[PDB]
């Protein structure tokens, strides 16, 4: 086929590769930062729910 | 971490009741059914304030109100009261089932001279709507501020850009 076929086809590949390369480097920045400051959707290690706790009056006044 | 300021020795001189357990438990029901007004809001103070130091004002009133009840018996059938509470102690469990006859004698006396009726079974064990003047504490546990939760995840799902993006795998 015409050389313009390979010219445009390679350019599309280069654009796809660059975005894939750029996203990969950003993920290594997102995951590390999330693991540091913690305020992210993932890497939230489990805690104890604040719902399973008795708030009704006890048998000892102070508490 | 700070100051543990607590009330001085000045306010800790109340007219402490000098009675023993048997005489305390001999009346019990009548005292509970005649001095509930200072008992309920003081105990409510104990639960709501969650601190002994803030309920000293109600702490002295209940002791003081006990005296008015106690000396009221002295101006009345205290002799049957003495025979009663001097028969309760003899039992090691301080149980009423072995002193029914004196239970009557105390009851029949207090029924007409004063009018304090015998509290029926389960009457004392009752949650009450005690009126109070103090406002409820804003934070009984003195809790500090709360950490701001992480921002909520939202937004409609979008296909993963360029697929798996893991090494050479596509689609």
């Amino acid at each position: 086929d015409g050389p313009e076929k390979n010219y445009e086809k390679t350019m599309a590949i280069l654009q796809i590769e660059a975005e894939k390369a750029e996203l990969r480097l950003k993920e290594l920045e997102v995951r590390r930062l999330m693991r540091a400051r913690g305020d992210g959707p993932w890497y939230q290690y489990p805690t104890i729910d604040k719902a399973l706790i008795d708030h009704s009056p006890k048998t000892t006044p102070d508490n | 971490p700070g100051i543990v300021e607590l009330p001085t020795l000045e306010d800790l001189k109340v007219q402490e009741v000098k009675v023993s357990s048997s005489v305390l438990k001999a009346a019990a029901h009548h005292y509970g059914a005649q001095c509930d007004k200072p008992n309920k809001e003081f105990m409510l103070c104990r639960w709501e304030e969650k601190d002994p130091r803030r309920c000293l004002e109600e702490g002295k009133l209940v002791n003081q109100c006990a005296l008015d009840f106690f000396r009221q018996i002295k101006r009345h059938c205290a002799e049957p009261f003495t025979e009663y509470w001097t028969c309760i102690d003899y039992s090691g469990l301080q149980l009423f089932r072995h002193c029914r006859k004196q239970q009557a004698k105390f009851d029949e006396c207090v029924l007409d001279k004063l009018g304090w009726v015998r509290p029926d079974l389960g009457e004392l064990s009752k949650v009450t709507k005690v009126k109070t003047d103090r406002p409820l504490p804003e934070n009984p546990y003195h809790s500090r501020a709360r950490p701001e939760p992480n921002p909520e995840a939202e937004g409609d799902l979008k296909p993963a850009k360029h697929g798996s993006r893991l090494f050479f795998w596509t689609m």
